[PDB]
């Protein structure tokens, strides 16, 4: 993955305004609601019975915070996403057997959350830069399948 | 399959676009061209730069097709049949690309209608656009 | 959408499986488990090794579902509705996986029925299995 | 991509029996018939109006021979598919803008052709080894998108 300096500036300027305690839970909760087969992997999380139950589930929020921290790490290492995500790839591919299409889906749910939270500031060029980021994260996470 | 709640959710959310329909369709197309440059090759006769009158006009057509699908959500294969023939037979659009425009339509709605874009409505809109996409990719032959 | 020729082609090809239906369903499952190991995790209660009586029995069930879809090809959403509920609601099967089993069913038919597996029939069978897959992934909620 | 020695043996033993003048045209022709949007890229090939026209089109056969030669090269360099496919990646991604899902589809059409041609010899373990091969070729061909 290829971000120009102007894209990197756009990406990191927005990211500095992200609430890192909340956005990862919003994205994970929306993944579980919008793509409900993904719930197969979260049986121990308890109540996922309704959108409100999912979004207010404290385990979704807490786990989402971990997910977002991994995205933050990718943002800090755009030129070595593979190294950055190696152990997470071993976990998600070799141990959990998550189909890697779902990595793309979660990246795109995060893009939708950023659009929702930033509104007109999430311009088409800013989105294009974030699509490069979430594509690179998904590809790195899927490395153990390649 | 769209539930009764999905149909209500999509109508209600789309209802809030009002006079901005064309504009949001145009914005979604721009978002797609910028984020997924492979899609540009279908429009060699358009300039795809910002403020393009051709993208503005096409966005009104895309929005009109989506309103047709909302208005005839229980008969979508029939409502979109001509468009399905066009995209598959004449234009040979790769089915992957419908997922890309659908995502960009979700992003555009999220960027303009934050009160409407709740997790439940997001899910309904995703199912709706996936159903539109299924119809528009149903005619390859 | 399946044309009249696609329906004829699928019936005719599947017609040649005869008493081997169960066996070919079982073989396709084995092909899927070996080629796409992520799919194995849905069957922790089965042994997936060659000659497994559990895979043999499941292959007969998969074949029976496909014959139902052939026999009711004009009403497939209805014919497969219970199975669609099972795969989405209870089993939470990832939609990607239907593409993998569909490919393995094509490979199995090609390996056993070379005279039937012409390019036109291949295309019909691919469209048929994609339509089955669309129905079986239509109920997520 | 990861092939064991027993998979490599299975793969290369079968490949030595492949008719290299015919199988690539059979796979490309079946791609154009089964996934007809792919015809968008072959307007200059002339008559693609029916399955028989496609399969007997001499340009399909000739172009298919080139495609299969690239697969043969990948088979000969399983541990550096990226280098092997670099210029083809630049062509198919940067110049032609082919969606990389189609690389997966063509690999799987080739698997179906091998099944058809080898019958019972195309055992489930032999298929699994060839799926690793066509996955690795598609991934290498898509490198310029990553
Ligand atoms: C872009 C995509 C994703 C990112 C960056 C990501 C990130 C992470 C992180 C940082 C962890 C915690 C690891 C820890 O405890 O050391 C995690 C755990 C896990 N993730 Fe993800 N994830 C991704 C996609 C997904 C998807 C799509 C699924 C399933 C649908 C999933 C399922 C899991 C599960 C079940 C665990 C818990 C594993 C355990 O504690 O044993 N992940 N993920
Ligand atoms: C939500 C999905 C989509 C909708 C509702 C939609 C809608 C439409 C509409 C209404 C037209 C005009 C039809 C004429 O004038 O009868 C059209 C044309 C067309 N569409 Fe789409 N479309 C969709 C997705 C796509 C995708 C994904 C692509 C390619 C990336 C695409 C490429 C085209 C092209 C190239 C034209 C013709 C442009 C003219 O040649 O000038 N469409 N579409
Ligand atoms: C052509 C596509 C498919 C067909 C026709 C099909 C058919 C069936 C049939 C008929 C049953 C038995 C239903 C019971 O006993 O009512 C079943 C069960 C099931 N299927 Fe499928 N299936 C398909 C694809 C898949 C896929 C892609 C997967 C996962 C990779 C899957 C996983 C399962 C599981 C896990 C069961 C239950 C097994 C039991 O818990 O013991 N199916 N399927
Ligand atoms: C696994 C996948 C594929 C392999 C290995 C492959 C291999 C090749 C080869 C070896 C060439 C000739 C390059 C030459 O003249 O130097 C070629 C040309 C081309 N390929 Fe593919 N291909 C793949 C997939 C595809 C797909 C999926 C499409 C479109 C659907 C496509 C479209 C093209 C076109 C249009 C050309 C001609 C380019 C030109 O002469 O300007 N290829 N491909």
């Amino acid at each position: 993955v290829h971000l120009t300096p102007e894209e990197k500036s756009a990406v990191t300027a927005l990211w500095g305004k992200v609430n890192v305690d909340e956005v990862g839970g919003e994205a994970l909760g929306r993944l579980l609601v919008v793509y409900p087969w993904t719930q197969r992997f979260f049986e121990s999380f308890g109540d996922l019975s309704t959108p409100d139950a999912v979004m207010g589930n404290p385990k979704v929020k807490a786990h989402g915070k971990k997910v977002l921290g991994a995205f933050s790490d990718g943002l800090a290492h755009l030129d070595n996403l593979k190294g950055t995500f190696a152990t997470l790839s071993e976990l998600h591919c070799d141990k959990l057997h998550v189909d890697p299409e779902n990595f793309r889906l979660l990246g795109n749910v995060l893009v939708c959350v950023l659009a929702h939270h930033f509104g007109k500031e999430f311009t088409p060029p800013v989105q294009a830069a974030y699509q490069k980021v979430v594509a690179g994260v998904a590809n790195a996470l899927a490395h153990k399948y390649h | 399959v769209l539930s009764p709640a999905d149909k209500t959710n999509v109508k209600a959310a789309w209802g809030k676009v009002g006079a901005h329909a064309g504009e949001y369709g145009a914005e979604a197309l721009e978002r797609m061209f910028l984020s997924f440059p492979t899609t540009k090759t279908y429009f060699p006769h358009f300039d795809l730069s910002h403020g393009s009158a051709q993208v503005k006009g096409h966005g009104k057509k895309v929005a009109d097709a989506l309103t047709n699908a909302v208005a005839h959500v229980d008969d979508m294969p029939n409502a979109l049949s001509a468009l399905s023939d066009l995209h598959a037979h004449k234009l040979r659009v790769d089915p992957v690309n419908f997922k890309l425009l659908s995502h960009c339509l979700l992003v555009t709605l999220a960027a303009h209608l934050p009160a409407e874009f709740t997790p439940a409505v997001h899910a309904s809109l995703d199912k709706f656009l996936a159903s539109v996409s299924t119809v528009l990719t149903s005619k390859y032959r």
